[PDB]
């Protein structure tokens, strides 16, 4: 498999041992990640799509345009930037008038999509091409520990053009966590939103906040050790959020925080140190002594 | 045209009567059996395909036969030789273009018995020469007598 | 007391002008479609902490209460689409949302850090652009110093600014390209 | 200048209902297409399509009841293996498979109908007019 | 004889005048041939516009009308009459839509619809010319009339039917008649028993001189057509002898395998040998050999020896003039709506499920308890349009009777526990009939059942109480609810019953976008269906409650008689039909009719086909596949569809 | 004498109401509500409608989609609230009609060009003559008696007397068409 | 002997159950002493007069008359205004289909007009009605229109001298008809 990595802007510039657990465990996996030189934000569709519509498609195809010219599909490790490109995508195929606005304006920097780009999630990449099998034959460290499965909003949702199944109930992710020996405990209000999304973090923090309280007491009730989410905003919403709760509120929990892809390279036997694992708010050393 | 009705036209007209020509079309003529329940075509042979029944109607073992769209008086000589009706005779009166009505009949039967489920692609998937099965001797006479360039 | 002259009786229609083409006519034209039943304000997280009621942006929205356009309201949704996927109506809730908020960015109710995430990424192409302590991060990780994005290229960063002049966001935004900072 | 040429076979029972409905609800479409009346689309053959092109149609479309909803049970089972080579037989003869367009529209369905006018009408629009008959009135 | 034809532009007040230009459309058809007469008029259909086409075909001797207007549609039948009252045939005629498909949808580009109405006028006066005149073909009526469907809607057509002296046959799919009716307690607005209006109707059904009776039985197979259908009834094995059967059940008693109650929902336990409810018509017994283990302990008890294993069913043939379609419905399945938890939640229900629960004869009594723990609840939430007016599990529609039978469930438990504390939550409350809205004020100021306007987002169990949360906003206080319950029941809408896909296809049906049968006309024509001697009674033609039911019942009977009492009845003749002397028996034609029309057959030493007229229903898709023009559908001849086509562009 | 720019559509008007003796829904006043709310729009495009309504009765067969309909296609808007009064500007002749819009829990005061009051459906006046000459009895909302409303919805406790359409209560077009076909039955 | 214990005792007195249970008994005690002193009756067979009789002329009427007329039933159809078709007459279109409403009416009004078993007196109503099921004798009074109903071209140049304006009832009150008049177009 062959794909063009999309980074976004979290993973790469802040929490960057998500990109290098990735690299690893994507190619463990036999996975081609090529770099799509020059991509920019997706663009977030919590500040483009709010502000201006017509702007947040144009750049989105615009990096579609970059995996096009590479004559290969896109995967990504954020919720956020699959959102944004899939929907994105979805749209330029089925709306002729967008995809003739948008080529319009592509056309001033030489540019023209032309359809052929497909957006994939790693996760259920992982589950619908690769195979959860394939994830416990290359793990070295299993994970016996109690997982707090955060899906987030821009994974399975919109369904009607996702089409990865059940956004209620799913299992896809619960799934992968519990290949690496893991288990996903089932906790109140699971499939709510982590509360940073469409700008909330950023305009409205305490009420973000509120909600991401709600969550990881959900899950701490439930016997979880640690979260494991797909989305660096939803990273950074519990791992940032959580000193911000402690700050405002005085609620502590040292609650750990972890990508998926962070939780696959332990598993695969990969160094905590090469997971950059420090620069997280909340130290995920009470996570690896249990590991 | 068979030397028998170019003289009975020929001759009509020396008498001054009007020629009248053969009205059916060539199955009527042609001696090979037909199944009482109706015409069913399971699959689609070109000629060279297996190894014709010689008292089964070509149409019915899934040889495209022109005989039901081409007008009597020949007297069949090609299904009873062992060959499909080529349509050389052309229509008949009530038909303009032949190929068409052709085509109509035979994607009609085409897999009747399996009317609901049978595939729509597998008759145009089969046939690679569409014009040359069904305008043989009539494309100029057609609707669309010509390919657009 | 709301009477006539306080409503603006085609903010319907402008929402759907400001959707079309993108997200689309016939997404936004089904806030047309709403009955008013509640579904979308039951399942909102974000409702159930504060004053925010989705059904009434939808209802602001078809009577004319511009002052929707100026709500703090209509920013407290996260885009969680839960109202979107079980609207009995079809009305696609979140993109109406969305779109709102073009209205609401137009006429400048948009926060300060939502124009400086605007005006990052038309400055460094991202929102969260690279920083000393990335590029020393990335080192020790034994990823590439600084990544492959258009933060460290200047054909794409230009290409991102051509089509940021030609959309208007920077007028949208009020950024100065003199200056290289926004205005108010 | 110029406006497509579009004829229309429409079944009595759907597609002349849903065509009507259309008009009923004022569902405008663009005024090329002439729709001729039929009972069932099962009576469609080649020789009508192929008589229109004839003519000068720029475009030809055809409507039936949805497969399984034939007034007539099977008529349009019969209509869709015929439509298909059709499709074929006029890309042999070098008009655009696009020049024909068969749907499957119910009595109730005007809005699809009217949207399967616009698109159609564009289809044709951008193809541009069929040159058949001014080759064969050389 | 040469064409002379009369060509007549409405304007429709302005529906066509405004956008066509009829006046020009009129000078435009003077040019072509044949036309001898043109005149526009405001309204063709009216009195003035008859009488001048009527005056016309009789002062300018003509033989083709044409009638550039709205649709054939609404108005062929009256232009048809109205050519044939001046001796012109009715087939002759040919309509010209210019408004449903012209004027109406090119409103702002005049020009090109009037270019477009002239054209549509010439290609009706291209077949106009090739028309010909035909008659309509007359066949008896067997005086005999079938019912598909053993609810209180065919019961009703059976009854009137069989009150008027006319043999009918009820064939009823279920070992007992009395449809879902039998299976409510009580029913809104009278709150009358089920069983008060329904069960005296089962009882006069069963011994009613003039109808047969099938229980336990379909009907597998109908051919014909109207006044003559040949119908096949499959009287399935019961495996007792009905005749002996005194229906007692001692059997019942002595079974030991226990199978769920299908009549209660899955919510009863049956046996394999039963009597679907006490009051069940026939009042005897079944054996569900599917589950019957062969022991014989029910033959040890049953006097009248009764008993048999060795029965077989029978196919019996019947001939009927009529059919009326009562088939009625199947509840919604919510499982689909996941948030509402039923199939997941013990203690969520469907209305349907708690009218058994509710119901005296039901399996728990006539006690409404929770399914978790068997304890009675004291908080209870309604939740209203489950399964209907949404989009997400494809019912746009409102299925009629959920507001009703919500309240009327809610007053009958206040009467059981006046304690209990009910609360509906809903969007509107339909009580729009007789004693409805009464029915509805009752509610609240006697019952004190509580209404919240909020439809409900999602339901929460508790998983060690089993008490269920209702998430909803009380949209008439802009406040989130999250109120606690004993027990959710969700008011199921109303979905066709699973084999109405069986009798569409033996019927040759149609059905409406909600998926229940298709009347030939809303308005005019309610039980009536396209297909001739076809009409519908009940909840299968939709959505509807016993009043509209019986009421539909007694109509379909009215309308099924009108056949029978006139003994014969006309056929339109837009039919296909042999040329004998182009047919060279090739077989093409044969297979191609659902109905079995074209037939091979020997005439004059040679195989030729023939067309049995009367199966023809004239779709036209023989002719249209015949290779040697042998084949044609009269009124739909090849020739005057190619003229049509020529029309469009030019003058024939 | 000139066209209405901005129309409201006054529902349950002489139904649903005690003060008024009729305690009863008309059943067809939602409904031709928003059909005539449609045909203005199809005549007049720019033409406001406004429908004040409680419940939108659109139960039958095709009505829950005209309904929606109304709203998608037309863009005839909806208010929940029963109007309080109608008062006209003796200037202009315009009307304001004074409403709780329910859903948002605040007072409405929009004004309008014409006003229409969707009546409900109530016994012919000839009625009491036609009674008294067949014998037949009258239900709470004065419309005629059916024998039961289940077991016999167009006979009459009088023998060989029946009912069919609007007389036995508010009802459509198709529902007295069955009703009279359902008399003719049993007749 | 029938006694009633459920409208008149268990309906009424739900919160008085004892005194519910002794008004039953007393309500059976007087049943039982009515039942004593009962005699065998014979029921009277009566004939049933082939003819049925229509008291209005809408849509549920007209529906009434053409099923009863084809089924081969002598029909009286009795109408009260100058014309038939109802208030489905005065409607423009009708939902949720919005056909035209008299367009679809008309030709069941020609229907039953021309209709060989149905005789429609317009313009008519039924005065006095005697007898029982099967036998009742009706007596229709066919009011004076004062114009001779066979040389009735129905042209309406009569009216245009006539000087007394008269509300057109049709129109509801807002056109004006003449003393002399046509109630509508397609009458
Ligand atoms: C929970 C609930 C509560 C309700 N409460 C009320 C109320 O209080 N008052 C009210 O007026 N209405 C009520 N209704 C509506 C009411 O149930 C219907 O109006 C009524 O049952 C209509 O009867 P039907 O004859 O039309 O159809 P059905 O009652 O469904 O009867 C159909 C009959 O046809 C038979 N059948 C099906 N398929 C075949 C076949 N292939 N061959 C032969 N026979 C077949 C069935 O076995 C059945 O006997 C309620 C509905 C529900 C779901
Ligand atoms: C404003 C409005 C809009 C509506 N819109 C619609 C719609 O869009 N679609 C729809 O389906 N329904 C609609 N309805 C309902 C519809 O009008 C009725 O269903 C219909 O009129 C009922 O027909 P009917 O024959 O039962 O009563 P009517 O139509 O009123 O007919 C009764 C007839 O009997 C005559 N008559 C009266 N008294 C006597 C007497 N003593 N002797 C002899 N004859 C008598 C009358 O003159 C009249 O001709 C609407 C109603 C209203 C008020
Ligand atoms: S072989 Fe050809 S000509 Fe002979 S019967 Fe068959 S189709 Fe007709
Ligand atoms: S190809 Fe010609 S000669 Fe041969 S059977 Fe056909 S028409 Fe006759
Ligand atoms: S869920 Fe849909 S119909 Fe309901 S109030 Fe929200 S947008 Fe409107
Ligand atoms: S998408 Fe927005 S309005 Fe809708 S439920 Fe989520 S946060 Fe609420
Ligand atoms: S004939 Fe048709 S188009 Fe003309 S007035 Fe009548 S309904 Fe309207
Ligand atoms: S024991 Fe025999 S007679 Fe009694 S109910 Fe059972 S089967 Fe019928
Ligand atoms: S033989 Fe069959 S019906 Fe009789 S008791 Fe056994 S399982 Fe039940
Ligand atoms: S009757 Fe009531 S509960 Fe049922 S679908 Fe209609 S509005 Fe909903
Ligand atoms: S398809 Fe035509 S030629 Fe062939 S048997 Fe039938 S009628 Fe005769
Ligand atoms: S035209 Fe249609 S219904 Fe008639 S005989 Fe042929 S296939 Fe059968
Ligand atoms: S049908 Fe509608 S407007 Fe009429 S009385 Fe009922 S709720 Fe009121
Ligand atoms: S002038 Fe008046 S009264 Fe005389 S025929 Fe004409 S309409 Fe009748
Ligand atoms: S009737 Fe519409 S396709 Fe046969
Ligand atoms: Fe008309």
């Amino acid at each position: 498999m062959k794909y063009a990595f999309f980074l976004g802007c979290i993973m790469p510039n802040r929490y960057a041992g998500v990109e290098a657990a990735t690299r690893t465990v994507m190619e463990k996996l036999g996975v081609e990640l090529v770099d799509m030189t020059g991509a920019s934000c997706c663009p977030a569709p919590g500040v483009f799509g709010s502000f201006d519509q017509k702007t947040w498609l144009t750049l989105a195809a615009r990096n579609l345009c970059i995996a096009e010219e590479m004559g290969v599909d896109i995967v990504t490790v954020c919720n956020g930037c699959y959102g944004s490109l899939f929907e994105a995508a979805h749209l330029l195929h089925d709306n002729k008038e967008a995809l003739n606005f948008v080529n319009e304006k592509l056309d001033k920097v030489g540019k023209e999509y032309k359809g052929n780009v497909k957006v994939r999630h790693f996760a259920e990449l992982i589950y619908n091409d690769i195979g959860v099998d394939k994830i416990a034959e290359k793990v070295e460290r299993p994970l016996n520990i109690n997982v707090g499965v955060h899906y987030g909003c821009h994974f399975l949702k919109p369904t009607d053009v996702k089409h990865l199944g059940s956004a209620e109930r799913p299992v896809m992710l619960d799934e992968i966590v519990e290949a690496t020996g893991a288990k996903s405990v089932p906790y109140a209000d699971k499939m709510m939103c982590c509360g940073a999304g469409g700008g909330v973090r950023a305009r409205e923090l305490e009420l973000s906040l509120d909600m991401t309280n709600e969550k990881i007491e959900n899950m701490i009730k439930a016997g979880a050790d640690c979260t494991v989410n797909v989305c660096p905003f939803c990273h950074l919403q519990f791992d940032r959020g959580q000193i911000e709760i402690k700050e405002k509120f005085g609620k502590e929990y040292n609650f750990p925080v972890l990508h998926l892809s962070q939780l696959l390279g332990l598993a695969m036997g990969m160094d905590p140190k090469d997971l950059a694992l420090s620069v997280h708010q909340i130290s995920v050393d009470p996570l690896l002594k249990k590991i | 045209p068979n030397p028998e009705m170019i003289a009975e036209v020929v001759k009509a007209l020396l008498e001054g009567k009007e020629p009248e020509l053969p009205k059916k079309n060539l199955c009527e003529e042609c001696a090979r059996k037909k199944s009482e329940e109706g015409v069913a075509i399971e699959t689609i042979k070109r000629n060279y395909e297996g190894n014709p029944d010689p008292e089964k109607c070509l149409l019915e073992q899934g040889y495209i036969c022109l005989g039901i769209a081409t007008r009597e008086g020949c007297g069949a000589p090609c299904p009873s030789s062992g060959v499909p009706c080529s349509g050389c005779s052309g229509p008949t009166d009530a038909v303009v273009d032949q190929g068409a009505k052709m085509i109509s009949a035979l994607c009609s039967d085409f897999g009747i018995d399996n009317d609901r489920d049978v595939d729509p692609m597998i008759l145009p998937k089969s046939i690679k020469d569409k014009i040359g099965s069904f305008y043989k001797f009539t494309l100029p006479s057609a609707f669309v007598p010509i390919r657009l360039k | 007391m709301i009477y006539s002259s306080d409503l603006n009786k085609n903010l319907a229609s402008q929402i759907i002008e400001a959707g079309t083409p993108i997200p689309g006519d016939d997404v936004v034209s089904s806030l047309k479609a709403c009955y008013q039943c509640g579904t979308c304000t039951g399942s909102c997280p974000s409702g159930r902490r504060t004053s925010y009621r989705t059904r009434k942006v939808i209802r602001k929205a078809l009577l004319g209460m511009d002052d929707v356009l100026d709500s703090d309201d209509i920013w407290k949704c996260t885009t969680c689409y839960t109202c979107y996927e079980r609207c009995p109506r079809d009305v696609k809730v979140t993109e109406i949302i969305k779109t709102i908020r073009n209205l609401a960015a137009q006429k400048g109710n948009m926060a300060k850090a939502h124009k400086m995430t605007a005006m990052y990424v038309l400055k460094y192409g991202h929102a969260v652009p690279a920083n000393k302590n990335t590029a020393e991060l990335r080192k020790s990780i034994g990823l590439s110093e600084k990544a492959p994005i258009a933060q460290f290229s200047e054909k794409d960063l230009n290409e991102m600014n051509t089509l940021i002049k030609e959309l208007g966001f920077d007028e949208l935004i009020g950024f100065d390209w003199e200056k290289g900072a926004l205005k108010e | 200048e110029w406006e497509p040429k579009i004829i229309g076979f429409c079944c009595n029972w759907c597609t002349y209902g849903g065509a009507d409905t259309a008009g009923v609800g004022r569902m405008q479409y663009p005024p090329s297409i002439r729709i001729i009346r039929v009972m069932c689309s099962g009576r469609i053959e080649p020789s009508l399509i192929l008589k229109a092109f004839k003519e000068g149609a720029d475009g030809v479309f055809v409507g039936g009841c949805h497969l399984g909803d034939c007034h007539y049970d099977s008529g349009n089972y019969k209509w869709q293996r015929r439509v298909m080579m059709l499709y074929e037989l006029l890309e042999e003869l070098g008009i655009e498979k696009e020049r024909l367009n068969h749907e499957w529209i119910s009595a109730s369905e005007g809005e699809k109908f009217q949207n399967t006018m616009k698109d159609f009408y564009n289809k044709i629009e951008a193809l541009g007019p069929c040159k058949l008959k001014e080759e064969l009135d050389k | 004889e040469e064409p002379r034809i009369g060509v007549y532009v409405c304007h429709c007040g302005v529906n066509i005048g405004g956008t066509v230009d009829c006046p020009d459309v009129t000078e435009f058809a003077k040019t072509l041939k044949n036309v001898v007469v043109a005149r526009d008029y405001k309204y063709m259909c009216a009195d003035p516009g008859q009488e001048m086409i009527k005056k016309d075909i009789k002062e300018h001797n003509l033989n083709r009308v044409v009638v550039a207007a709205c649709s054939p549609r609404l108005h062929e039948p009256t232009f048809r009459r109205c050519v044939a009252e001046a001796g012109l045939n009715p087939f002759l005629f040919e309509f010209a839509n210019i408004r449903e498909h012209c004027s109406w949808v090119h409103m702002h580009e005049k020009e090109k619809a009037t270019e477009k109405a002239k054209d549509l006028v010439r290609m009706a006066v291209a077949k106009a010319r090739l028309l010909e005149p035909l008659e309509f073909i007359k066949v008896g009526v067997t005086q005999r009339a079938l019912v598909i469907g053993g609810g209180v809607a065919g019961i009703q057509t059976a009854l009137d039917l069989g009150d008027m002296g006319f043999e009918t046959i009820l064939v009823e799919k279920t070992p007992s008649v009395g449809g879902r009716m039998a299976q409510l307690d009580k029913t809104f607005p009278t709150n009358d028993c089920s069983i008060c209006i329904l069960a005296p109707k089962m009882v006069d059904v069963a011994k009613h001189p003039n109808v047969k009776l099938y229980a336990y039985s379909e009907v597998v197979d109908v051919q014909g057509y109207v006044g003559n259908f040949k119908v096949k009834i499959m009287k399935k094995a019961r495996y007792i002898d009905e005749t002996k059967c005194t229906g007692c059940g001692q059997c019942s008693e002595v079974c030991p395998i226990d199978v769920p109650n299908e009549f209660d929902m899955g919510i009863g336990m049956r046996k394999a040998i039963y009597k679907p409810f006490p009051q069940a018509v026939p009042a005897k017994y079944t054996i569900d050999k599917e589950h019957c283990i062969e022991c014989g302990l029910c033959a040890k008890v049953c006097g009248p020896n009764a008993i048999d294993f060795d029965q077989e069913p029978e196919i019996i043939e019947a001939e009927v003039g009529t059919i009326i379609c009562a088939i009625g419905y199947d509840a919604f399945d919510p499982t689909v709506r996941e948030e509402y938890g039923y199939g997941v939640y013990d203690n969520v229900v469907t209305a349907l499920e708690l009218e058994r629960m509710i119901n005296a004869s039901g399996p728990t009594g006539g006690k409404v308890i929770r399914l978790s723990d068997g304890q009675k609840p004291k908080r209870i939430a309604f939740i209203q349009c489950v399964g209907s007016r949404d989009a997400k599990v494809g019912n746009k529609y409102c299925s009629n009777v959920c507001c009703m039978y919500a309240m009327k469930n809610s007053q009958l438990i206040k009467e059981k526990s006046p304690d209990t504390e009910i609360d509906i939550y809903y969007m509107d409350i339909r009580a729009f009939s007789k004693g409805y809205e009464e029915f509805y004020e009752r509610s609240a100021k006697q019952y004190g059942i509580k209404f919240m306007r909020g439809r409900p987002s999602q339901v929460i169990e508790d998983p060690e109480t089993g008490n269920l949360v209702v998430r909803a906003e009380d949209t008439l206080l802009g406040e989130i609810l999250e109120k606690e319950y004993d027990l959710v029941v969700l008011s199921v809408g109303m979905v066709p019953t699973k084999s109405a896909d069986e009798v569409q296809k033996i019927l040759g049906i149609s059905r409406t976008p909600d998926q229940f049968f298709m009347e030939a006309h809303p308005k005019l024509r309610p039980v009536d269906t396209a297909t001739d001697g076809v009409y519908l009674a009940g909840a299968c033609q939709g959505p509807k409650d016993i009043p509209a039911s019986v009421a539909q019942g007694s109509a379909a009977a009215s309308r099924a008689a009108i056949p029978l009492a006139k003994g014969e009845v006309e056929v339109e003749p837009i039919i296909a039909s042999v040329d004998a002397e182009i047919c060279g028996g090739c077989g093409v034609c044969v297979k191609q009719c659902p109905y079995g029309a074209p037939r091979l057959v020997e005439k004059d030493g040679k195989v030729v086909a023939e067309v049995i007229s009367a199966l023809c229903k004239g779709c036209g898709t023989c002719p249209a596949g015949c290779p040697s023009g042998a084949l044609e559908q009269d009124h739909f001849k090849t020739i005057q569809l190619f003229k049509q086509i020529e029309g469009m562009f030019r003058d024939t």
